[PDB]
């Protein structure tokens, strides 16, 4: 009783391999699954309020260095000093600034103006940008309440409101200056339940936060996550301090990798992105902007100073990032260098990039730096750069670099196949994937590196245009409704599908108190009606009564159009006619089509009954009930 | 992705034949063996039969109790397994499953219910069982075939309802006793779609 | 020489705690090549069966990792580290050394642990419309008794009765029974009680017509 | 030269936030910066692992430890240090 | 000594900005216990 | 030729279980490995050092 | 009847880029049960052989994941995504449908890849004190050449020549070859020119005493 | 953890016998089949034979070229496999390995070296190798057995050192040569363990 095994062993142990190969796949997917980007938002100096604005600004090689702000309460005359070495002075007067830093909408978030006054500007900017980023992703923020999504933010203290505080404004000073409240306020107003951590790691904070978020998504702690950074200056102390170090260029413009680089220039901004696991993003039907593959972070270590960099650490972090991403040094095509513009950092960074990337290259790679266009955004720098690269993948065009005449002579440019980017280039799809790299090295010593890849190709689906479609727009205030209507009218002036925008507006958007709807059949009529819209109502619901009238509301050919376009009404009319068929000698459907006589009252009264019943049925269909 | 769908069910009269089909997809069907199993209502599971693969002769094996009456066939070109019910009896009314694999039952289908009964359709009879003392119910009987929807107060009465499942009787017809326990407005609605009979009754002292 | 395997009939389980089910045999299943021939199957209520463990101590894909199996020779054990709500069902320990397999055996039931409760025995008189029909179907009901194993016998009987039991309540977790004795009304008119036994009953309670 | 990591939890307290003597300039920024708290330790010891400073009110330190554990599982470092520190410089917490 | 598990979550929508919620604490306790791979009857001391 | 196939199949596909079970242990230890404590230091009010 | 397998004889490759090596059979290895019988073995220089791939597709544990295998029927392929320096050695593709196995076959050797180099042909006079004993060993030293396969002949001659080739050089990745021709003193003085043909050299080179 | 150790190898005069043993630990040795594989020096690797397990009868198989002299046995008391080397000759000089498994050699031992020769210990003959113009060195011939230690300038000179691997002669002696390449204090120190021979040589044009 031991010979009946030959077939059973094979049948049993085929399942062994088939089943336990899945575990081997799962270990790889848990160690190195790619992350998907499903939404971005940002604002930067130069009037930028959306990623499209940033792409437009970059594509036409326009800088945005401006004058000092005068509305923040600074003392311009005493601070500004062309003399380099006068006590308590700065020898620069340029830079990038957000002239709308103080603007905020307190009523939208249910915050009294007295609270808003004591609130730090970074909290307000983070709130607004987070809401904008969530709206961009096409996910309803209201329905997002109660889930387990997480937030990660990068910011540093600035000493806002460090002077005397009046008792009237006293009450929310402590809660409006702290750092944990930056994520606490978002998790409070949105009702989230995932981890909320704020990380301060000098100028490389934001990417580090992103890195942390990725790890959480791999651990299963959270399903949704959003990461970003923010920086706005409240006091000019940094300007004076770095002026005493003679590290700021007199012009205030950062000439990255140029032969005439002599300093840097500070700036401000804020950026936020939303991250997802690739499989979950495919399952939920979102759209993929780009894919983050791998990342790494380490420390400068023992160097020639507390602030001096080290090339070996940068080389090591680049190799670690490439190994984690599972790629090769010859696969990337463009790297967004740090490009701070110092007389020391640029040669070291160029030498490191030559050492690691500029080897065995069949085709030379390119590099650029957004800092030449905007400046040093500090904690909000890296995220901004990331956004730029994403746009470069979507528009299939290499952006140019500004403020370059000759490459710096402190390095040997012949050591590798790497060359600067001074003119726009075409970056089309060619079968092989397109990849990019992002770098950021902080003052404290930490360094980061990120690898981005184009979104997977997808096929489009053709749809037929509907004859007549509604357009519903909702907001929280009347002025916001007017702004929404104006923006929609501006959008519809282009070449877009009315059905597409109507479906997106009805499905990918929230619902609020103030409401306004229009009906359209063509784009021109739609925009005309939207511009002419002046009526809206914030009514309060009560109880609904369905009044059924008497007689005198008849005309031959009532439902011939409705039977021809409304399926539920047509089916109800047909079913009612079939029910009434045995005890009648006509066809009610043909009677209402235009083949009936009003004289036959035995057809008249049932006609009114049937049209009333069908009108009730179609009302039920839309989702309202008596 | 590994999947398989069963089809070919319904209600049949004793004496004639029927066939059950299973369509497989997502894997190489020409390699695995296929088996048929059956579960009686309110009982366990017992093996019915199986068919070997081509590489091992493509033979068949059937249960001893029901041997000599059933045939199992395979279509590797269309990847479909066929079972031929022949000369059914009342005992064969059960739920049938198709399973990949001969010895190791790896994957299972959604199942298919087959009912064999010579009885014909008949409208339900509702007798209200009145209390003689905190419960009240409507004994429904002589409805064929299943199912019958019985509700209290058209769904208004929810708590305390103990809808005991219907049990086949020796008469060949179906009966059930649905009651609700309420201490100290009481209508039971009975709908039998096969007979298209809707009857509402009451239980009062 | 057919190997017979037995397991405990029923074992209530409280969520959040480990549980164990044993499976013995009448003959060692170890083979010359060195493989035990045992499988564990799970059947959820209103669901198709599912494979859990094969060859003693191997877990298939899809199954949550909290399950495990061990043992050898003639005795094997299935262990679960923490029990959730979805683990309610029937478990079968089925051998594979001897073929063909006629049946899957009685198996083991799993339910939610709860305290002992007693039923409130009721008996209801037949409807006079049913008398007009010409039959005597007498019904007595038991409500909210735990655990299973209640028995009902008829004494004014065999071959003339049928019982129905509801499924375990989502909240009360108790059980209810409805026993009906079936006869002809002609027999009823000649002679004008369902004895009930349960472990929740201190004494046997019988209600007459 | 190794790859040991540091994680620390702390919050700013405004030490020396008032007027600054002129000869002390050029050191306040690195003196009071939050990231420098871990950067200086890593620079003095010569480590090369990740350095992160977090701030989550009164539960910072524990959070830091959690992060360290996760990093230790990912192979990013061999050993790590985790902890916290609070030193009040102004009585503002008491009055508030 | 050794660690077994950890869990971090946010209070979210509560009675106020600083008010706590018991349900969030229950959830974090359950998540930490599940991550450790133990049962509530295993531990015998806790620091609130 | 191919008559002694039972031994070949058994010894071929025993290795699959033997090594892929180690793979399963690897994923379990990757997602749930304990972390040990090897050193502590503290400074608290009350003269504690 | 006896199956035969073949593969490229050598495949030099540098680190950083992927490599692929194929193995072709003279018969279909697919079995009725639906399996291929292909194994891959690696021998490092000076170490015992180890197993990498069995049954064609799945990979044994311990082996680095950068290795992979595929193929079916009569053609199979091994792929390495990241060639490394330590991956040098000898690879064998084996069948197991026919047993027992007699030989492992010639196999395929892998070495690092560099530029083509011509050996520095040198010939040295034998020592006097060796001649006094009655022996004479003449060497045609080839230095710093790549790749292998440098053929040599003795003219003035075989049957008393032994050839030694050093391993791959650590730094310049080239090779050195020494063909030692042994003779008695009488034979050496009886005559008063080692031809070299290698792909590194362009023309035949003759060097006499 | 699966561990294999080998013993019983060495140098044996032709015509004698020998025994080789392999000890296993960390796994059930009683359920596997052992195999022996030999590799000729500077050549390929060949199959010798194998032995099954107790479950299948414990039969053995050998190659044709090595049949009649070799026997393989197993002892499950301490899990040790024995091979009986008989009539060892110069051609049988090869490194031997014991492998686990019949067809899937998934684990290999460290291997043992078997040497068969009829010579005795003998000091090396060291000679200068002077150039005629960049390379030069020292030639060492007629030493037995292995190994010989050749150093340049007592380790001072390392660049350009080419110590060509030795090859056995037809008479039973080892010959090799060291060549350093320095154009335009060149000490070749030669040492022999089995004869305890120390030779110092200098080369000049």
């Amino acid at each position: 009783m031991a010979s009946t095994d030959s077939e059973k062993v094979a049948e049993y142990l085929r399942r062994a391999t088939l089943d336990l190969r899945a575990a081997r796949q799962r270990i790889r997917e848990l160690e190195g699954e790619p992350i998907a980007i499903v939404g971005m938002a940002c604002r930067l100096p130069g009037g930028v309020a959306s990623p499209e604005d940033l792409w437009r600004l970059v594509a036409e090689r326009v800088d945005a260095v401006s004058e000092f702000p005068g509305d923040r309460g600074w003392d311009l005359d005493s601070l500004i000093d062309p003399d380099r070495e006068r006590a308590g002075t700065s020898y620069v007067g340029q830079g990038g600034f957000l002239h709308d830093a103080g603007e905020f909408d307190a009523g939208f978030f249910g915050i009294s103006p007295r609270e808003a006054v004591a609130m730090d500007p970074q909290q307000r900017l983070l709130l607004e940008t987070s809401w904008e980023a969530l709206e961009n992703a096409g996910v309803d923020p209201i329905a997002l309440k109660g889930t387990d999504t997480g937030v990660f933010s990068g910011l540093m203290g600035q000493g806002y409101g460090s002077g005397a505080v009046a008792p009237e404004l006293e009450g929310f000073v402590t809660t409006g200056v702290a750092s944990s409240v930056a994520s606490g306020r978002v998790s409070y107003v949105l009702g989230l339940e995932g981890p909320a951590v704020t990380v301060d790691t000098a100028c490389s904070s934001s990417l580090v936060a992103m890195h942390l978020a990725a790890q959480a998504l791999r651990q299963g702690e959270c399903s949704m996550a959003l990461a970003g950074g923010v920086t706005v200056m409240a006091t000019p102390g940094s300007f004076v301090e770095f002026s005493r170090q003679r590290a700021l260029a007199p012009d205030g413009r950062c000439k990255a990798f140029a032969a005439a680089a002599d300093g840097t220039g500070w700036s401000e901004g804020v950026g936020v992105v939303v991250l997802e696991r690739l499989s979950v993003a495919r399952e939920r039907g979102h759209r993929i902007l780009a894919v983050l593959r791998g990342s790494a972070v380490n420390q400068d270590g023992a160097s020639n100073g507390l602030t001096a960099p080290n090339g070996l650490s940068q080389q090591r972090v680049i190799r670690r990032a490439l190994a984690a991403a599972g790629l090769a040094p010859s696969d990337v095509d463009v790297v967004e260098a740090h490009g701070t513009g110092t007389t020391l950092g640029d040669p070291i960074e160029a030498q490191a990039l030559l050492a690691t990337y500029g080897q065995e290259r069949k085709q030379p790679l390119w590099l650029g730096s957004l800092k030449s266009n905007i400046g040093h955004a500090q904690a909000a720098a890296g995220v901004a750069g990331v956004i730029k690269m994403v746009q470069a993948l979507r528009h299939e065009t290499l952006p140019p670099t500004l403020h370059v005449d000759k490459p710096t002579l402190e390095v040997d440019w012949s050591a590798g196949a790497i060359e600067l980017l001074t003119e726009a280039r075409a970056w089309p799809r060619n079968g092989r994937p397109r990849r990019a790299g992002v770098s950021s090295f902080g003052v404290s010593g930490t360094n980061a590196h990120l690898i981005l890849e184009e979104a997977p190709a997808e096929e489009p689906v053709a749809a037929p245009e509907l004859p007549v479609v509604p357009l519903v727009v909702s907001a929280r205030s009347t002025e916001s409704l007017s702004g929404q209507a104006e923006r929609l009218a501006s959008l519809l002036e282009g070449d877009v599908s009315l059905t597409e925008v109507a479906g997106a507006l009805v499905s990918r958007r929230a619902v609020l108190d103030e409401r306004a709807v229009v009906v359209a059949g063509s784009r021109e009529e739609a925009v005309t009606g939207l511009r002419a819209l002046n009526t809206a109502g914030s009514g309060t619901p009560g109880k609904v009564v369905w009044v059924f009238p008497g007689q005198g509301t008849q005309w031959a050919g009532m439902g011939r159009e409705l039977l021809a376009e409304s399926p539920v009404f047509a089916e109800r009319i047909a079913e009612c006619a079939a029910a009434l068929a045995p005890w009648i000698d006509w066809s009610l459907v043909d009677v209402l089509r235009g083949e009936g006589d009003l004289g036959r009252v035995d057809v008249l009264q049932p006609a009114c009954f049937a049209v009333m019943v069908g009108l009730a049925a179609v009302w039920e269909s839309v989702g309202v009930r008596p | 992705e590994v999947q398989l769908v069963q089809s070919g069910g319904g209600l049949v009269q004793p004496g004639r034949s029927l066939r059950l089909s299973c369509t497989a997809s997502g894997f190489t069907f020409g390699d695995y063996a296929m088996s048929w199993v059956r579960q009686a209502p309110g009982k366990g599971l017992e093996w019915v039969g199986f068919i070997r693969s081509k590489a091992y002769g493509g033979t068949t094996e059937y249960a001893a109790s029901v041997k000599g009456r059933f045939t199992i066939s395979r279509d590797d070109s269309k990847s479909i397994a066929y079972l031929q019910m022949n000369s059914l009896k009342t005992e064969d009314t059960a739920v049938y499953y198709c399973t990949r694999g001969g010895t190791l039952f790896d994957y299972w289908g959604q199942g298919t219910l087959v009912t064999v009964s010579s009885a014909s359709t008949k409208g339900p009879s509702v007798f209200p069982l009145a209390p003689s003392s905190a419960a009240l119910g409507c004994l429904v009987k002589d409805y064929f075939p299943e199912p019958v929807t019985v509700s209290w107060n058209s769904g208004a009465l929810t708590s305390g309802v103990h809808t005991f499942p219907a049990v086949l009787q020796s008469s060949g017809l179906y009966s059930l006793s649905s009651v609700v326990t309420v201490p100290s407005t009481y209508i039971c609605n009975v709908n039998h779609k096969p007979s298209n009979t809707k009857v509402d009754k009451k239980v009062e002292p | 020489d057919v190997v017979m395997t037995q397991s405990p009939l029923s074992l209530p389980v409280t969520p959040g705690e480990p549980a164990s089910i044993s499976c013995r045999s009448s003959q060692s299943l170890l083979h010359s090549n060195g493989y035990n021939y045992l499988d564990w199957y799970l059947q959820k209520p209103g669901q198709s069966p599912q494979l859990l463990i094969y060859l003693g101590s191997n877990r298939a894909s899809g199954v949550p990792d909290r399950f495990s199996g061990s043992g050898s020779g003639t005795d094997f054990t299935l262990k679960i580290s923490r029990v959730e709500a979805e683990d309610v069902g029937v478990y079968y320990c089925m051998q594979s050394l001897q073929t063909p397999r006629l049946t899957f055996g009685p198996g083991t039931k799993v339910d939610i642990k709860r305290t002992v409760a007693a039923p409130s025995v009721f008996i209801f008189p037949p409807s006079d419309e049913q008398l007009k029909s010409g039959t005597a179907s007498v019904v007595c009901l038991l409500n909210n008794f735990y655990p299973r194993g209640a028995k009902v016998q008829w004494k004014v009987q065999s071959g003339n009765s049928q019982e129905s039991v509801t499924e375990q309540d989502s909240k009360d977790s108790t059980y209810s029974l409805s026993s009906t004795l079936t006869l002809s009304k002609a027999d009823y008119e000649k002679h004008k009680a369902c004895e009930v036994t349960h472990q929740g009953l201190s004494s046997p309670v019988t209600k007459s017509f």
